[PDB]
């Protein structure tokens, strides 16, 4: 048996764009830009193949002040749908409560 | 709003009292303003997008000065993932050998 | 910023790196120190300290 | 610090000399200094998120 990890990300420019012919393709070739490039360099040093996915609500993510539900990619990790998140998610205090970010890849 | 700092408070005092409506709801509404009263309305946003927008037509926008603060993006994984070591190491390697710099040179 | 203020900076950068706190592996200090460090960047204290010497 | 150096992997003794040695050998409990972060340290000591750019 084998598993290919569920890579997840968000629609953002030029981080995630549709390929020139995204109607005519399946597999990772439907997409172009920074994150899909980087994911290859990660996996080629981390030992897996991977299937891309787009987050359902199109938002980075937050915690509801009312229900304390998490939504967005962090929430989808917390509820165990996606496997790994490769996106321009801003590192912040509250997010360290629930996921274990690496060192940053780019300052701003 | 949070700041200790005199200059930032001096700015916020105007920005919370200026009229007509000084804030904008979206990046598009901002860009659509900055092109109007040319030279007269300055606008603040993420330096990565600021650099990005200059590189496209009509090129009528450009960056100045420097950063007021430091923040950064990072890879994110579920809590306690087995990947939490290899990805975390790998991101260092991709920076120490300039691969990320090469990809940034490409995509900007 | 030292006397006689005769040097000049050139604007630009060539790379990116950063210092940080470190501990022995598996110390009980690990997570609570790291969580503490961000708050001082959140509440800006590090900027006021940076002014206080530079 | 005992002897004024951050420390590096020694040639074929494989000793950790210098300030890093104060944590690798457990001599001391925590470090707080300007201290460049790179792969050769991340194997043996952890780090927080970085508190400053350069």
């Amino acid at each position: 048996e084998q598993k290919t990890v569920v890579v997840t990300t968000i629609l953002e420019s030029p981080y995630v764009m549709m390929k020139k012919n995204h109607e005519m393709l399946e597999g990772n070739e439907r997409y172009e830009g920074y994150c899909v490039d980087l994911a290859a360099e990660i996996a080629k040093h981390c030992g897996f193949k991977y299937k891309l996915t787009i987050v359902g609500d199109g938002k980075y993510g937050a915690r509801d002040a009312d229900t304390k539900i998490w939504n967005g990619m962090v929430g989808e990790l917390v509820y165990g749908k996606a496997d790994i998140a490769i996106a321009p998610l801003t590192i912040t205090l509250v997010r360290e409560e629930v996921i274990d970010f690496s060192k940053p890849f780019m300052s701003l | 709003r949070r700041s200790k700092i005199a200059v930032f408070d001096k700015m916020w005092t105007y920005m919370r009292s200026a009229e007509p409506s000084v804030f904008v709801r979206t990046t598009a509404e901002g860009v659509a303003r900055v092109r109007k009263s040319k030279g007269k309305y300055a606008y603040l946003l993420e330096s990565t997008m600021n650099e990005y927008i200059e590189q496209r037509k009509p090129c009528d926008t450009m960056k100045v000065g420097g950063n007021l603060d430091s923040k950064g993006y990072g890879i994110a994984t579920p809590k306690g993932s087995s990947l939490g070591t290899p990805v975390n190491l790998a991101v260092l390697k991709l920076s120490e050998q300039g691969v990320l710099d090469k990809l940034k040179n490409k995509w900007w």
